């Protein structure tokens, strides 16, 4: 059974901040990390953490009218070796 | 009458007008005949339905005439018919939105979320060109960190299209291969972008290299990793190796050549988890030019046997191909030639020589 | 059908210092002392309401009486540049002197200029763009008073026989309806003096109405008993406050010298109805509040005024018609939703001017 995080989406947006949702796995999550960057350049992007408990999160210091492309991945505690860190990964844009 | 698609969470304007460029009484209605906003003058009273927040309308755009329908953060959910009432007649758009993501190394699957009823066809091309055609779900099983940089999804309905573009990133040291085709005097470059996580557990590593001879068992580069800091403990001569300060592991080569062709491993351990890390990489090098009466293609380094060289312009058939790594044509024809190393379905190498004689 | 002027005749006053009655000096002559209804035989013409061009006329001579009438501290008003698309819209607000001025509507009459003749339906249901068959000619219309009102028509004329509901098309939850009521339901609306109170940390702004229940009931009574005979199928008559907007809108604005009452409607539609009553069982507290910053009725754009009067400030009006929307859709599951709408001036003018129609 699947342990990636599903139907990722955009909730709102304004020029400088992304507002997403996405819906829990199966297994636990020990924790769910957001890593966003913009289009091409994978090497500038920035990562941060939220509990596992949490089903939404806010993303600020964006520039207007910019691509970004945004992965949630989701890391499980509670098994070692059962299960594995999995993400999903989608795309947006500022105004 | 007209058909609009749309990007998941895009903004598209679904643009109505008449006859009278004033302001007159109008409205917007959906399928299943909702109001979708109401109008008293220049002020915007909001509709009952639950787009209702999420869509608007240009207040200002009343002056010429045109009653446009903005949807901000377009969902899947919002496909649908949707009819612009003025009395005399009415125009009817209807919608279909579509969205593109990525779930699930060397393998990767893209889904394509799609609107009810719908029959599109989905293209995507690498960025090294690789055409990967589908239907609502594509999946990339075999993937090579060459195949790892901006790949282009192109989305066709009937005759109506959309293009997506999604970023793939091929992670170094699992068990996806790396191996790099170049012709001599270009430059060599490898990226062995490795995890988010272990760019904080800091360690040490190096590269070993061995070439056509026995003699070169080992050699290459040593390093070590604090931080996001990348130190060389120890720098090979014969190769002038310039590797990237900043944390994404950047290695260049200043132009290929044959002697430095052949199989290499790098080995990259860390005194945090410490769990061993390989990293298998292969490099190929075509020379291919005519000396004198002579022309000549050859190929160095490691390649499976399976795959086949040949000497061909375009215009005219193949002179010469053999399943050879060097090739070679003698009193050779006048014309624009090229020399191709080349899998079954796809061209590994392609070189394009001109003869003057 | 024509697309004429029509001079204004208001008896007017010359004298005081009224804003209406200096308005009417200037620009209105005084009403005819023996009018004439020459009724017609059997004639039948389709008066339609809705694409009145006679209604387009009246709002655009009360526009040019509120700009002689309340003039603003500022007019916030909006301006954009041609540039096609970031386009230039830069606000241009003017300053200027702002007197208290004293404020009461009078009844005007719309005649028709020489060479033309003004009909006029007499049928007393008239069912809005329908043809009667009691139409006869006039020189003036009856008395129409410009008051201004959002959600509650007030001082104005009444129905015939039997309260009448007018839209221009029913089920297509858009046009508003208009309801015209044949008895006249009274409100009065004050704040003495009492209240001196500016400010609370670093009222005056405070007033309230009251609605006579035991008479009040009666008119909603047959309110409910028209709009059950359109939806007479599983269907139920379910009252609401409004939906939400602009505060003109979510709540009733009337104007009494410059005290731009917004009166919170709540405890007036809260009650869901069917057959029988929901409401209790006299003195309906209607509390108001005289706002400051509006937005103006006579095209977008903001406006501020003067700081209230002192004390003493009273409305002893009247309710002739109601503006009702309608909340329609696929989730409707056998209700009848009717908040209360208005804003668009035209619509409180098509409720008075229905009855005429400029022939030549």
């Amino acid at each position: 059974v699947s342990d990636v995080p599903r139907d990722l989406e955009v909730v709102a947006a304004t020029p400088t901040s992304l507002l997403i949702s996405w819906d829990a796995p199966a297994v636990t999550v020990h924790s769910y990390h957001i890593q966003y960057w913009p289009l091409g350049s994978y090497q500038r992007y920035q990562v941060f953490s939220v509990p596992g408990s949490k089903s939404t999160a806010t993303i600020s210091g964006l520039k207007p009218g910019v691509e970004y492309q945004i992965r949630v991945y989701a890391e499980t505690g509670g098994a070692d070796s059962d299960q594995s860190m999995g993400w999903i990964q989608i795309g947006y844009r500022t105004e | 009458k007209k058909v609009v698609l749309g990007k998941k969470g895009d903004t598209v304007e679904l643009t109505c007008t008449a006859s009278q460029k004033k302001s007159i009484q109008f409205h917007w209605k959906n399928s299943n005949q909702i109001k979708i906003l109401g109008n008293q003058g220049s002020f915007l009273t909001k509709g009952p339905s639950k787009l209702n927040d999420r869509a608007d309308s240009r207040r200002s755009l009343w002056d010429q005439g045109n009653f446009p329908l903005i949807i901000k953060n377009l969902k899947i959910e919002d496909s649908d018919t949707y009819i612009c009432e003025v009395e005399d007649q009415k125009e009817e758009v209807q919608l279909l939105v579509f969205g593109l993501t990525a779930n699930s190394g060397q393998s990767l699957t893209l889904t394509l979320e799609s609107p009810p009823g719908s029959s599109p066809s989905v293209q995507c091309r690498s960025p090294r060109g690789k055409n990967i055609q589908g239907g609502k779900t594509l999946s990339v099983s075999q993937l090579e960190l060459q195949d790892s940089g901006t790949w282009t999804c192109t989305v066709l309905q009937n005759q109506k299209k959309v293009e997506f573009k999604i970023d793939i990133v091929v992670l170094a040291f699992q068990k996806a291969s790396s191996i790099v085709y170049k012709k001599e005097g270009e430059q060599v470059e490898f990226s062995f972008p490795l995890a988010f996580t272990v760019e904080k557990l800091t360690g040490s590593g190096e590269l070993w290299w061995q070439a056509e001879r026995a003699s070169s068992s080992k050699s290459w580069i040593t390093f070590d990793l604090k931080n996001k800091e990348v130190s060389v403990k120890r720098v090979t001569q014969d190769p002038k190796l310039q590797m990237g300060k900043k944390l994404p592991l950047h290695l260049t080569l200043p132009q290929a050549l044959p002697q430095y062709a052949g199989s290499g491993n790098l080995t990259l351990a860390l005194e945090a988890k410490t769990g061993k890390l390989h990293q298998e990489v292969n490099l190929v090098v075509m020379r291919a030019t005519q000396l004198q009466k002579n022309l000549t293609c050859e190929v160095w380094g490691p390649t499976s046997p399976k795959l086949m060289l040949s000497l061909k312009l375009e215009n005219k058939e193949a002179k010469v191909s053999k399943r050879e790594k060097a090739v070679w044509v003698l009193n050779p024809e006048a014309g624009m030639w090229q020399c191709l190393l080349s899998d079954s379905g796809q061209v590994l190498l392609e070189s394009n020589i001109k003869v003057l004689p | 059908d024509a697309e004429t002027t029509l001079f204004c005749a208001s008896d007017a006053k010359a004298y005081e210092t009224e804003k209406h009655n200096v308005w009417a000096t200037h620009a209105c002559v005084p009403t005819d002392p023996n009018p004439q209804e020459i009724h017609l035989e059997n004639v039948t013409e389709e008066f339609n309401m809705w694409k009145n061009n006679m209604v387009e006329q009246m709002h655009t001579d009360i526009i040019s009486l509120w700009d002689q009438s309340l003039k603003p501290c500022v007019k916030l008003t909006p301006l954009c540049v041609t540039l096609n698309c970031l386009i230039n819209c830069n606000t241009s607000a003017i300053t200027q002197a702002c007197p208290k001025v004293s404020f009461e509507p009078i009844p005007i009459h719309y005649c028709a200029p020489a060479g033309f003749a003004i009909l006029k339906c007499k049928d007393k249901k008239f069912n809005g763009t329908g043809p009667c068959p009691s139409v006869s000619t006039v020189q003036c219309t009856h008395g129409i008073k410009p008051v201004v009102s959002t959600q509650l028509l007030l001082n104005g004329s009444l129905a015939e026989e039997e309260v009448m509901i007018r839209s221009e098309n029913i089920t297509n939850n858009a046009k508003n309806i208009l309801v015209q009521f044949n008895t006249p339901v009274q409100i009065n609306c004050t704040r003495p003096n009492n209240n001196t109170r500016k400010s609370i940390r670093i009222d005056i702004r405070q007033a309230h109405c009251n609605v006579s229940k035991a008479t009040w009931n009666e008119t909603l009574g047959k309110v409910v008993k028209q709009l059950r005979k359109h939806f007479g199928n599983n269907t139920i008559i379910r009252f609401a406050n409004s939906s939400g907007g602009d505060l003109e809108v979510t709540t009733h604005s009337f104007n009494c010298g410059g005290e731009f009452f917004y009166c919170n409607t709540s405890g007036l539609f809260n009650s869901t109805w069917i057959s029988n009553t929901s409401v209790q069982g006299d003195s309906i507290t209607l509390p108001c509040r005289i706002k400051q910053i509006i937005n103006m009725w006579q095209r977008i754009g903001q406006a501020m005024y003067a700081p209230p009067i002192q004390g003493v400030i009273r409305c002893v009006s009247n309710i002739t018609g109601l503006i009702l929307t309608r909340d329609g859709g696929s989730t409707n599951s056998t209700t009848e939703t009717f908040r209360p709408g208005g804003g668009d001036m035209r619509d409180n003018w098509r409720s008075e001017l229905y009855k005429y129609k400029v022939v030549k």
